[PDB]
């Protein structure tokens, strides 16, 4: 069968950070000729992406800030925005680009993945947000 | 050969 | 079968960018000790990677850069025709700039690339690397 | 019958940057809800990922970094991953970063073909001042069996 992923992005809906709330992510087809759903068994529920399928998956995510003092740190969030996930922040202390880190992680069945600010230093202004989830494997063996 | 479409079909 | 896959980097010749002209990516063989081409089904055309296999796949890039400013996205075919998400950005010693990973539906032909889109002052690339990886076959019924 | 992968990193316990010494990643389980090592078919060795299966993987890596602005002092500090040994550099995973606050830097994602006994780690190299790491996570992943 085929892994599970998805994309999930805003490109042209700028959104202000709010502590702990999930960034907006209304699309999931970013190609601009073949305009098609990049999801498969996960679920784009509008400020995240819901996992279907135990496995081992890479997460990780994107921003772009549009900046004027100002700064924030952000995390992926499992299920509700405090329980943050170890491995991806990222921070921003003209438009400014950011990328988390490659994270690998167990998930399993109604698992929900967001991006929250964690900390904000005056207004911040979300240009851009794409959140990105695929499946690596199968659940694995351990004890 | 196989590719991507407008006509593609979707869950 | 094998995914796709191809990384095409360049380590040691500088160019100095232009506005939506392709980096060049003259190698494929990142291992310094086992040096072999990281390239299945896929062509590194000298300035991008070029698609084979229908798919999706995962794309992204890095740079290595020494007010000023520089902007830079993936180019899907053509070097205006920029993807969603593929952003990275330096704005004032060399500063190392990486992209997210961006899942995206690619057929055969797709020519990814990488462009600058915004430049002040003199951007001179150090260093860049495309990575491209398929995820899946083709997931439409 | 499963890819080979491995995810290690340091969440809590900071650790001073210096030049070609790997950095110390304890923990292997990302998950707070469900604990379990994210390891199959690699090893953690405390300060990096051994390689057990040939094949072609992705490696990425990423770092939270605090620096003091002390405006005559300034503090900056270059990484790379590295195989084997520290001096062997792998193209595309440069981070850097220049003089305060938490701040979080990424490396690319880079596929490379890789051998049983291969060792990745994070290092630093080029330092300036002092440079704390808060956290550091180092990611693994075949995409590949070895192809031809
Ligand atoms: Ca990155």
């Amino acid at each position: 069968t085929l892994p599970a992923f998805g994309f999930a992005f805003n490109a042209s809906a700028p959104q202000f950070a709010s502590l702990f709330t999930p960034l907006l992510l209304p699309s999931v087809s970013p190609n601009p000729n073949i305009t098609v759903p990049v999801i498969n068994d996960t679920v784009s529920v509008g400020d995240g992406i819901r996992i279907l399928r135990a496995g081992i998956y890479q997460i990780s995510y994107t921003l772009t800030i549009s900046l004027d003092p100002e700064a924030g740190r952000f995390f992926l969030s499992l299920n509700t925005p405090a329980n943050i996930i170890p491995g991806s922040g990222t921070a921003v202390r003209g438009e400014v680009d950011v990328s988390s880190g490659v994270i690998l992680i167990n998930l399993n069945p109604g698992d929900l993945i967001q991006i929250v600010p964690v900390e904000l230093i005056g207004t911040v202004d979300i240009r851009a947000a794409a959140l990105t989830v695929a499946q690596i494997s199968r659940p694995h063996h351990h004890h | 050969q196989e590719d991507f479409s407008s006509d593609s079909s979707f869950s």
